[PDB]
RNA sequence: CUGGGGGGAGUAUGGUCGCAAGGCUGAAACUUAAAGGAA
């Protein structure tokens, strides 16, 4: 088969991520969906779209959504870009050659921050799941995983090798000793979430849910447990929403610091922090009226040391920001907003006055976007493309360059079409209005106010183009002719129900209209004849398509399935269930019975109309695919979605016993090696110090598991099971029994792991010598005789030491119970009433017996 | 202030349902709530009055101050489990009531007590277990009771029972309400552990029999 | 006396004897103890 | 306020006249949604 693929994607400038700024104002790296694009603020031309080397839609593209980029981060000097994606992976690229250097999957959810540290070679990464991982770049390895937060890492701040400090989407800020990787000090920052973190070395600043911004003093050289990071006071903002990024600078040329808190909505609150001279010369002024009350006033600091500044607003909702500074009169701040647009503002400040009632944007890159989701896409014969938006941004892109060359202002517009000669656009809007535009001249040929009483929903030209059909939510369809280049309403068909799709056949034959009442009706255009009524879809029914032979129609709806109908008798053929949310649009190919359907769950799907298979399952969008349009000839198809994207699609095993034996042999070899080393040390310290042994290096596996040999043998002796322990001890020969006795003799000098394994040592040792008693008492060596005596003394001392406190506790606890009894048990002198009282007050337990 | 409301004379003022107030000893013809927003609520019985405080936001600050305290001194116990110094770790795990961390501080302090060298822990730890009150020692003996049911974890329980017995007053231990259903529960466990360790030390003398055979060898 | 279940709700008390507190268990042991309780319910 | 078939208790029915089964519903021209049932 001649399958499909993706040629190019565009329409996005700023997506659901952050932005990094690079100096030459300068350029900007930001996110498109799953690929990063670089822009020069000066002009705004797309100078780079760094993308994955595999086209989404190819043979090896995997069966899921692609990983949306979610955090840009840049190493300036050594020229790297660490970008991180929605599944958790981190790709590190060199910006010179634009290839992938490092892949750093690691995480389990989406990631939320990156940071290079010690400028090169180290990258720390925080994610939706509460881990935060340190990575080395000269080893390609996750070094450390700091794991104690609970919800989602909202920010952190590190210095090199000793201290990190993170704050997460619970209420908690944490300080991490990066030598031990244990959390040192934990506070509750804000009572809900904690969304911000910034610090200029003395003061730390955090923000939470609503306007309460908290100043902290971190004293890194502190020694107390609670008090490495203390809280110094709160203050307020003007926004009651989530401040979610704070960032600082030190402008030179005096020395000064500025920080911003961007908000959820539309607003960045900028702040100047002042200097120690005006701290000292402002302290007395609030210390006026002359001291317990004045000390309470001086303690209740934030408004003192912090100074608000020019509160920069924007048109849309703010997603990310970053700035640069010179002279303290060029706080030059780039800002990517949600409705895709970047904006380069710059506030001046004459070091006492900010010299403006409201700041000024110096650049704005917004030409290659829409600011809303494209509710309708269209195409020329083959050359141009039509994108229809809610703000009014009709845009005429071109296929061969992916640049909008022509754009207008219409309104909440949901459907549009071209006109068959090209260079002319019809369009209908949300309210009762229709509009006409062109390509060479300006916007409005004419608008028709009161084109319909209510929301228009779908229009269609005839194949010659002179006559178009508009169906609207005022329960009417209308017909319009082109009189000479103006619209002529002549007839109108009022239905009982809100018509929401129209279509004609591609040979002027049928008019199929989709009603809100779960059905479609097929009419004859030449008679308004009411040929057919296709029924049985069971929810209101979206896009129709008529085939090129005018024999076969498709019918999409919000029932998550498309139905194929034969138009000769109105008989159904398939009812194939696609698309688990809602099929928004469905369109045939030009010459074939193959078709495409794009849906509300971020997927387009390629089907055939003969076997009714799914030919292909294309997976490049991220959100609700609102429209798609096929070429008139040739058959390449464009699809446009809710993530502001427009994309083209073209054609192409030991056991117990022997484990204990090998553990015993290496353990006792290490043990008597160290004992020979100690005898060598005593002889070369008691004799002429001219020589000694060189070095016994400790065993590989013993230093690899970090265990003394007694502990190594002790845990493998633990790890054999009780059912095969009497076999594990019976398999081993008498030489291993003798070195087992050496092992027990050494282990009851370390009285820590003697007392934690007393019954195990007793059981194993007594079975060993009880089984090997005949040979043991025939061995003739005073070393083993002294060994047995030493083991006997230390073992029996440990056992009598534990049963001493056992017997003590028995007699003490029964004394306690008995003195409680003789204090207040009861008063019976008569033995029969006494025994009946004790029988009524006894402990009962009921048992299931068999008779 | 919009929608919840006060009613009177169950024997008490009640708000809308939640928060039965203190009330009185008998009946009631009284409500005056009408200062600034909804300030001081006078509610009067036959003779006795109450002047109910303010907007009820005082409790939430107190309510939000404990969780902060508990999450602060939960990240002191982890630092103590890291670096040792088991005494404040012990009393603070007793305050938090973290039972397996309590078993860990007692077990590792007991192991190092076996290591180095009247006193059975370090002396600052057993005076710290000497100076704890009735609720703490009764929950300490609840979980010494349930640790004593093992044959592995029983030694830590026996030595904690031993230091309680030799650092507290025995009449006080009897008069604490609840500590006669615990000691009845873990006397017979100590009895079976005594019989088991006595059987183990009586079958320990095959080493001595092997020594006398090895001496009769020559 | 035999070790039943805990008389609190932030506590997990196995019949071994080892009482664990839910505030002191990490999330790995929380998932592991939940699956183990699911096994002991399912049998 | 005159008009009457033929005992009681049962049994069978290859006759005639009826009433009645199936089998998840939605759901067929469509192997089709939501939701419900059952286990």
């Amino acid at each position: 088969y001649q399958r499909f693929e993706q040629a190019a994607a565009f329409g996005v400038i700023a997506s659901n991520a952050n932005c990094v700024w690079i100096p030459a104002p300068g350029q900007l790296i930001t996110s498109a969906l799953e690929d990063v694009n670089i822009w020069d603020i000066k002009t705004g031309d797309l100078v780079s779209k760094l993308s994955d080397g595999l086209p989404p839609g190819a043979s090896d593209a995997r069966g899921a959504k692609p990983a949306e980029c979610t955090y840009l981060e840049a190493h300036k000097d050594t020229d790297l870009l660490a970008v991180g994606y929605a599944d958790g992976v981190i790709k590190v690229w060199d910006l010179m050659s634009k290839t992938v250097l490092l892949n750093f999957n690691g995480h389990k959810a989406a990631i939320t921050l990156l940071q290079f540290d010690g400028t090169g070679t180290r990258l720390i990464s925080g994610s939706k799941d509460s881990n935060i991982i340190v990575w080395d770049l000269v080893g390609e390895v996750g070094l450390y995983k700091l794991r104690s937060h609970k919800d989602s890492i909202t920010g952190f701040w590190c210095q090199g090798e000793d201290w990190l400090i993170s704050t997460s989407k619970d209420g908690m800020i944490k300080l991490w000793d990066l030598k031990t990787h244990q959390c040192i000090e934990t506070h509750i920052a804000h009572t809900g979430e904690c969304w911000g973190l910034a610090v200029k070395d003395d003061l730390l600043i955090t923000t939470g849910t609503d306007s309460q911004v908290k100043i902290w003093k971190l004293d890194i050289e502190n020694d107390k447990m609670g008090g490495k990071l203390t809280e110094m006071g709160i203050f307020e903002k003007q926004s009651k929403q989530r401040g979610l990024k704070i960032e600082f600078i030190t402008n030179s040329s005096d020395k000064t610091s500025f920080f911003y808190i961007q908000n959820a909505d539309k607003t960045i609150e900028t702040f100047r922090i002042r200097k120690e001279e005006e701290i000292a010369r402002g302290l007395k002024k609030r210390e006026k009226r002359l001291l317990t009350e004045e000390e309470i006033a001086k303690s209740i600091y934030s408004s003192f040391i912090l100074h608000p500044f020019q509160t920069i607003r924007s048109l849309y909702k703010i997603k990310s920001a970053s700035w640069t500074t010179v002279s303290s009169s060029k706080l030059e701040l780039v800002l990517t907003t949600s409705s895709n647009t970047i904006e380069y503002y710059s506030i001046p400040y004459e070091k006492r006055d900010p010299t403006s009632p409201a700041p000024l944007k110096t650049h704005t890159i917004e030409l290659q976007g829409q600011r809303t989701d494209v509710r309708s896409i269209d195409i020329s014969d083959d050359n141009k493309l039509l994108a229809t938006a809610s703000n009014g941004s009709l845009k005429i892109w071109n296929i061969k360059t992916h640049k909008c060359i022509r754009t207008f202002e219409c309104g909440y517009a949901l459907t549009c079409k071209f006109l068959p000669g090209g260079l002319l656009v019809i369009l209908g809007t949300r309210n009762g209005e229709l509009q006409l535009f062109d390509l060479a001249s300006s916007s409005l040929l004419d608008t028709i106010e009161d084109a319909h009483d209510a929301a228009i929903w779908s229009l269609d030209l005839t194949s010659d183009g002179k006559r178009l059909v508009t169906g609207s939510a005022d329960k009417t369809v209308k017909f319009w002719d082109f009189k000479v280049l103006k619209l002529h309403h002549d007839t109108t068909l009022e239905l009982t129900d809100d018509i929401l799709c129209v279509r004609v056949s591609p040979d002027d034959r049928y008019l199929a209209i989709s009603l809100l009442d779960n059905t479609v009706k097929v009419f004859f255009l030449d008679s308004m004849k009411f040929y057919l009524s296709l029924y049985g879809h069971k929810l209101p029914v979206l896009s129709i398509d008529i085939s090129f032979d005018s024999k076969m129609i498709i019918t999409s709806s919000a029932d998550k399935n498309i139905k194929i109908w034969g138009l000769d008798f109105g008989d159904c053929h398939k009812s194939l269930f696609a698309h688990q949310d809602s099929i928004m649009n469905v369109k045939f190919l030009p010459q074939s019975h193959n078709f495409f359907s794009c849906s509300k769950d971020a997927v387009v799907k390629y089907w055939d109309g003969e076997k009714f298979e799914c030919i292909q399952k294309l997976y490049a969008h991220q959100s609700e695919v609102w429209a798609l349009a096929v070429a008139t000839d040739g058959g390449f198809v464009v699809s446009s979605s809710h993530d502001h994207s427009i994309r083209i699609w073209e054609e192409t095993s030991l056991k117990a016993g022997e484990r204990l034996m090998e553990a015993l042999d290496l353990g006792i070899a290490e043990i008597e090696g160290l004992e020979a080393y100690n005898r060598d040390m005593k002889l070369w310290q008691r004799k002429k110090l001219g020589e000694a042994p060189i070095k016994p290096q400790g065993n590989a596996v013993l230093i690899a598991v970090n265990k003394t040999p007694e502990q190594y043998i002790m845990d493998t002796l633990l790890r054999i099971r009780m059912s095969q322990l009497e076999d594990a001890l019976m398999v081993m020969p008498f030489s291993y029994v003798l070195k087992f006795l050496k092992f027990i003799d050494t282990v009851m000098q370390n009285k820590t792991l003697l007392h934690s394994h007393l019954p195990l040592i007793c059981k194993n040792l007594f079975f060993i010598i009880k089984f090997n008693h005949k040979e043991l008492v025939s061995q003739k060596n005073e070393e083993l005789k002294l060994q047995i005596n030493r083991v006997k003394t230390e073992l029996r001392s440990a056992l009598k030491s534990t049963e001493d406190d056992l017997g003590f506790n028995v007699q003490g606890l029964k004394f306690v119970k008995q003195q409680w009894n003789l204090r207040h048990n009861y008063e019976f002198v008569d033995e029969y009433d006494q025994q009946e009282k004790e029988s009524n007050s006894a402990r009962k337990r009921v048992f299931g017996t068999v008779i | 202030n919009k929608q919840k409301q006060l009613i009177s004379c169950g024997a008490d003022g009640l708000i809308k349902c939640l928060k039965t107030l203190d009330g009185h000893n008998n009946r009631l013809w009284a409500l005056s709530t009408m200062n600034d927003g909804d300030m001081i609520v006078s509610a009067d019985a036959d003779g006795v009055f109450q002047f109910w405080k303010d907007c009820t936001e005082q409790e939430i600050e107190e309510e939000q101050e404990k969780a902060k305290l508990q999450v602060e001194q939960e990240q002191s116990l982890q630092n103590y489990m890291s670096k040792g110094d088991w005494t404040n770790a012990f009393l603070l795990a007793m305050t938090l009531d973290h039972p397996m961390r309590l078993f860990n501080v007692l077990k590792r302090a007991l192991g190092e007590s076996r290591s180095r060298q009247e006193v059975i822990f370090n002396e600052e730890l057993d005076q710290a277990i000497s100076i704890l009150n009735d609720e703490q020692l009764i929950l300490l003996m609840k979980r010494c009771r349930d640790w004593n049911t093992n044959a592995k974890t029983h030694t830590i329980a026996q030595r904690t029972i031993r230091c309680i017995l030799m650092h507290h007053n025995i009449a006080k231990l009897s008069e604490i309400p609840g500590m006669v259903k615990i000691v009845d529960a873990i006397i017979p466990y100590t009895q079976r552990h005594f019989t088991r360790v006595d059987n183990l030390v009586e079958q320990s003398y095959i080493l001595d029999y092997a020594l006398v055979e090895m001496d009769k060898l020559f | 006396y035999n070790v039943g279940k805990a008389e609190k709700d932030g506590e997990i008390r196995l019949k071994n004897g080892v009482a664990m507190s839910k505030e002191e268990l990490t999330r790995e042991d929380k998932n592991r103890l939940r699956r183990a309780l699911k096994r002991k319910r399912s049998k």
